[PDB]
C-alpha cells in the first residue's frame, strides 16, 4: 500500500482539478454507498432519511469529502493523519473493514461519472492505491 | 435473483445503450493496469509492459469487447445465469482457478468505465440495478 | 465431486469427538478479540470491552456452544445444508446482514480452534474435509 | 496493520519459543495450503511433487519460514525488508493477493496446532497482525 511519488503526484493533480467539486462528490458517493449497498445503512439507521440527494446524505457527504480532502493534506502519513476518524470508525463505530472498500468503490464511480476525461487508467491506479491507503489508516484503531 | 420489471428495462437499458467497441477494451485494459496481477492470467495476449502499451493492445481490447457479449448473454439469460454461465463458470473456476475477488474487481472496473461514458444516464437506480446485475455474474462464475 | 465416503466419516468424528463447552466459547471469544468489529453484533452480551472480560463472560460462552450445535444440524443433513440452513440464512444475512466475510474468519477461529484442540489428529486430510464442510455452511448462511 | 511495541515482542517471544520447529512450520502450513487449498496449485505446477511432506514442501518450507524469520527481525520496516521477495511475488510471479490470507491462515493453524498452549488469544491477535503486515509487504511491488 505505500503510495510511490509518482501516486502522490497523480493524486495532488486530480485533487487539484476536482476539489471544487467535492460536497457535491461526496453527496453522489453516500448516497450510492446506501442505496446501492444496503447494508451499509446499519450505520445510519438513527438518521431520519437515507436517500440520494437528501439533506442527511448532502450534509454528511460534505463531511466524508472533508476527510478525503484532510487525507490528501496527510497523504505522507495517513496512518497519523487520519488517526481521529480511526478512532471514531474502528474502535467506537465498529464499522466492518469490508465497508470502507465501498464507500472507496462508490467514490471512483461518481468522480469516473464527473469528470470522465480526468479519470484515466493512470489516475485510477493511484487514486485506487490511495484510497486503499485511506481505508487502512481507518482500520488502524481495531486492534 | 428476484428481478423487478423495472430492474430488468434499466439492465437491459444499459446494455443497448453501451457501445461494446469502445466500453469492452476500456474495462479490461483498466482491470489490468490498476489490478496488474490480473496480467498473470494474459501471457499469451502479447505486450502488457506499461500502461500505454495495454490500451493500444488489441488482442485485450478484443477480449474485453468479448466479455461485454458475455454480459450480453447474461442479460439475455437474467433469472438463470447460473446455468447460462456453466461452462464460463468451469473456465473460470475449475480450469483458470480465479480468484473470486478478481470478479468482483472486474466488475468493478467495468463499472467506472460505464460510469464515465455514460455521465447523466448513470443514476443512483441504474447503478443500483447494475450491481445486483454484477453479483449474480460474480457469484455464477464462481 | 461432493462427498466422498472418507469425507463424510471424518467429519462425523470430528462432531462425535468434539467437547463443545471447550470448543465453541473458545472460538467465538477468539472472533471477538482477534477481529474486534465482529463485537457490533454482541451489545447485549454485556461486558465486552478487554478481552479477559470477553473470555470470561457467560453470555459469549453459551453462544459460542449455540454456535456449535447450528453446525450439528450441517452434519446430519450433508447433502442438503442450503434448505438445513434457510432460516439462519436468512437471520445472519437478510436481517443480521453480516458481510459474509465474517462467516468465513469464524470458520477461520474455528478452525484454529479445534487444531489447537486434536492436535495429532487434526490431520492434513481432516482439515481438507473441515474446509471443505465450513465452505458449505458459509455459503449455505450467505 | 501498523504493528505496536506490544505486537513485536510478543511476535518476538512467541517466535523465540517456536523458531526451533520453523522448517516444520513452513513445510506442514505449506503442505496445507497445497492440499485444502488447491487453487494455491497453479504458482507450484512446475514442482514434481506438491504432497504434505515431499521433498519440495519440506525444502520450500523452510525457505518460506525463513522469509518469516526475516520478517521478525525486520518488524519495524517491513516494506524494505521485504524489497526482493516482494518483487519476487507480487511483480514477478503475480501471486493473486488473495493467497497470502490463505497461507498466512495456514501458518496460524499449525502452529495453534503445535503450540496449543503458547497459541493464546493474545498470540493470535499479534501474530495474525504480524502475518497481514508481512502479507502487505509481499504485495508492494504489483503497483
Ligand atoms: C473513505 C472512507 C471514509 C471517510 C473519509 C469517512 C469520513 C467521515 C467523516 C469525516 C465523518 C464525521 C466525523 C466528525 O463528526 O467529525 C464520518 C462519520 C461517519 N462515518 Fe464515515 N467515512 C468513511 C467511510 C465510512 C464507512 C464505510 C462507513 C459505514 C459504512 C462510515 C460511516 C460513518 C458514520 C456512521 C459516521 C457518523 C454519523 C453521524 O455523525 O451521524 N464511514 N465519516
Ligand atoms: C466480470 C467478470 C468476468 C466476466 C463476465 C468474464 C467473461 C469472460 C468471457 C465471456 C470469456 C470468453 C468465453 C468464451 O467465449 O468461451 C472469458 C474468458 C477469459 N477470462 Fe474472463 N470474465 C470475467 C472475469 C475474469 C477475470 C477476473 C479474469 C482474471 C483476471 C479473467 C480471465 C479470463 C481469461 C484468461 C479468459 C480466456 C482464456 C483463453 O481461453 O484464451 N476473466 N471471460
Ligand atoms: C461459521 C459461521 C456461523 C455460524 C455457524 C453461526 C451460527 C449461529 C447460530 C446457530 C445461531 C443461533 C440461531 C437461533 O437461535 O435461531 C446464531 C446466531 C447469531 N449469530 Fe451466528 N454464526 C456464524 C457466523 C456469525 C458471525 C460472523 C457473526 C457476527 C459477526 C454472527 C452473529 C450472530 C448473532 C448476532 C446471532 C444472534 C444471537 C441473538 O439473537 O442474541 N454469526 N449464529
Ligand atoms: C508469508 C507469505 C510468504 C512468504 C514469507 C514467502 C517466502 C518466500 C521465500 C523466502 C521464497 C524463496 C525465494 C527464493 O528462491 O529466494 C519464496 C518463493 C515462492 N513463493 Fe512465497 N512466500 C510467501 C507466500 C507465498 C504465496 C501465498 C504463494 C502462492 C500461493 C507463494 C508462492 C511462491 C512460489 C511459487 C515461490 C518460488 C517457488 C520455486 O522457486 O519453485 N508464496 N517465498
Amino acid at each position: 500500500t505505500t503510495l510511490s511519488d509518482k501516486d502522490k503526484s497523480t493524486v495532488k493533480a486530480l485533487w487539484g482539478k476536482i476539489s471544487k467539486s467535492a460536497d457535491a462528490i461526496g453527496a453522489d458517493a453516500l448516497g450510492r454507498m446506501l442505496a446501492v449497498y444496503p447494508q451499509t445503512k446499519t450505520y445510519f439507521s438513527h438518521w431520519p432519511d437515507m436517500s440520494p440527494g437528501s439533506g442527511p446524505v448532502k450534509a454528511h457527504g460534505k463531511k466524508v469529502m472533508g476527510g478525503v480532502a484532510l487525507a490528501v493534506s496527510k497523504i505522507d502519513d495517513l496512518t497519523t493523519g487520519l488517526g481521529d476518524l480511526s478512532e471514531l470508525h474502528a474502535f467506537k463505530m465498529r464499522v466492518d473493514p469490508s465497508n470502507f472498500k465501498i464507500l472507496s468503490h462508490c467514490i471512483l464511480v461518481v468522480v469516473a461519472k464527473m469528470f470522465p476525461k480526468e479519470f484515466t487508467p493512470d489516475a485510477h491506479v493511484s487514486l485506487d492505491k490511495f484510497l486503499a491507503s485511506v481505508a487502512l489508516a481507518l482500520a488502524e484503531r481495531y486492534r | 435473483v428476484e428481478w423487478t420489471q423495472q430492474e430488468r428495462s434499466i439492465i437491459a437499458g444499459i446494455f443497448a445503450n453501451l457501445n461494446y467497441e469502445d466500453i469492452g477494451p476500456k474495462a479490461l485494459a483498466r482491470c489490468l493496469i490498476v489490478y496488474p496481477w490480473t496480467q498473470r492470467y494474459f501471457g499469451a495476449y502479447g505486450d502488457l509492459s506499461t500502461p500505454d502499451a495495454i490500451k493500444g493492445n488489441a488482442k485485450i481490447a478484443a477480449h474485453g469487447v468479448k466479455v461485454l457479449h458475455g454480459l450480453d448473454r447474461a442479460v439475455k439469460n437474467m433469472d438463470n445465469i447460473n446455468e447460462a454461465y456453466s461452462e464460463l463458470s468451469v473456465l473460470h473456476s475449475d480450469k483458470l482457478h480465479v480468484d473470486p475477488d478478481n470478479f468482483r474487481i472486474l466488475g468493478d472496473c467495468l463499472t467506472v468505465v460505464i460510469a464515465a461514458n455514460l455521465g447523466d444516464a448513470f443514476t443512483v437506480e441504474t447503478q443500483c440495478a447494475f450491481q445486483k446485475f454484477l453479483a449474480v455474474v460474480v457469484f455464477a462464475l464462481g
